[PDB]
Order: structure tokens, then sequence, then C-alpha cells
């Protein structure tokens, strides 16, 4: 029972840390993915635009 | 926010390039040349573009009064020689792209076509002139040379008194201005079309397409 209580507490704390690390990674990956999307490519020259208007 | 120097638009299967510097008579700077050079490479790869149409938004006042050499002069006075060499690498590279372009390019020389403007049309087999056309190469008065491959084109396209490049030398060394019908008869213009008919022609150019299994090239 002592091993059960201490393994459970460790698991809960280890799970919070893993989620925090995973979320931060996902957030960084989303920023990188979005930055690639916003990167201008040469094909974009063939897309008609009316930026001024 | 500011009006783009060169405007690109779709005309059915034709891609219209319009020079948009009316206050400068459509003078060509490094920005304009770079934009046109890059967009033409994309259109060359595209399989939906059959031809390109190079016109101005200032017609009949001017098509292109020439490369922006006044800015290149300031660079020389400021020793900004890197800036000057960028201006000529872009312009001359665009003139080389137009000359070797595999798809038809149709230039509407509806107005003053002097200097860089000549480079935009002289290298296209479809260079249309109008009553408002004013072709000239006034470089001898500014201390420069006949640029934009005019020393390769004029000696090969002029029609009269050009057996030994005599007429080509006359236009390049005297800076004589040729107007409308005369430009067509000398070989400076491939076709002579009234300015009023340019709208209709543009629409017809967008509507025609290669038949069956023939590419636009």
């Amino acid at each position: 029972l002592i091993e059960a209580f201490r393994k459970e507490e460790a698991r809960l704390l280890h799970k919070h840390e893993y989620l925090q690390k995973r979320t931060k990674e996902l957030e960084k990956a989303k920023e990188l993915e979005l930055e690639k999307l916003n990167k201008e490519k040469s094909s974009d020259l063939t897309i008609m635009t009316l930026d001024k208007m | 926010t500011d009006a783009p120097p060169v405007l690109f638009t779709v005309q059915d299967t034709a891609r219209v390039i319009t020079l948009n510097r009316p206050k400068k008579l459509n003078a060509l700077n490094a920005e304009m040349s770079e934009s046109m050079f890059k967009t033409l490479n994309e259109y060359a790869k595209s399989d939906t573009t059959n031809l390109v149409i190079l016109k101005s938004s200032n017609r009949p006042r001017s098509f292109c009064a020439g490369g922006d050499v006044a800015t290149v002069a300031i660079f020389n006075f400021n020793k900004e020689f890197a800036k000057s060499i960028k201006f000529f690498t872009d312009e001359y590279s665009l003139n080389f792209q137009i000359a070797t372009y595999l798809k038809p390019i149709v230039t509407f020389m509806d107005g003053i076509t002097m200097g860089g403007g000549v480079g935009l049309s002289i290298h296209t087999p479809f260079r249309i002139a109008t009553e408002n056309t004013k072709w000239a190469m006034p470089e001898m008065d500014i201390g420069f040379f006949p640029d934009v491959g005019s020393t390769f084109a004029l000696p090969r396209i002029v029609t009269l008194a050009n057996s030994n490049s005599q007429m080509a030398l006359y236009l390049c060394l005297t800076g004589e201005v040729v107007t409308g019908a005369d430009a067509y008869m000398l070989g400076l213009a491939s076709h002579y079309v009234s300015s009023e008919n340019l709208d209709a022609l543009q629409k017809r150019l967008g509507e025609i397409s290669p038949p069956f299994n023939n590419d636009p090239q």
C-alpha cells in the first residue's frame, strides 16, 4: 500500500509535467507551421491582388 | 498602401502586365524590372497562360519613357555603384527574358516608347504601334549608350537603308523620334493598330487558345 500511494502520486505529478511539456511543444510547432504558411512563395506572384484597395 | 508600380491582371488565358508609374511616364526602376522578371518566370511555368500583354495604364500619354537613369545618376554621385549595377542587371535581365520568352508577348506601344520602353517591345515579335507611338533612343544626349539590346535588334529588324546597319546607326546616334506609321514602316513596330481598337484586341487575345494538342509555345 505504501508503494501504491507513492507510485500514484508520482504518476500524477509526472503526468502534469508531461502535459505541460507536450502543450508547449504543440504551441511551438503550431507557430512554426503557421510561419511556413505565411512564408511568401514564388507561385504567389500568379495570384491576383488588390492590396491597396 | 501605395499603388503598386506594376499591376498584374488576368484576361481569360492572357496575363496583362501594366506599367503603373504615370507621373514618371512609366519609367522603369529596379523594383518594376524585378517584379516583371519574377512574374514572367511564373507565367512561363504555368499551363493556363497562353500569352502575355505588356501595356501601360497611362496610354496614350506614354507606354515607357525609358529606364530610370536619373536615379542611377544620383547613385554615381553618391558612389552607390552597387545600387546602379543592380538597376542594370535587373533591366537587362528582363530584356533578355522577353527576347527568349517561349510564349507570345504582345506589347502595346501606345505612347512615348523611348529607351527602356524600346527594350520592352523591340525584343517581342508582336510590338504594336498606334498613331500615338513615339519611338526614339535619346541616349547620346545623356552621355549613355544604346542599351536594352538595341544594338542587337535594330541592325536586324529595320527594313529600309539597313543593309550595313546604316539606318540602325542613324537612329541610335542621332536620337531621331519616329512617330506611329513611320515606326511600323521602318520595322520598329510589327503591327499598326488604332488606339481605339486596343480594348477590342486585348479581349480577342485573351479569348484565343492553342487548338487540339498544341501548346502556346
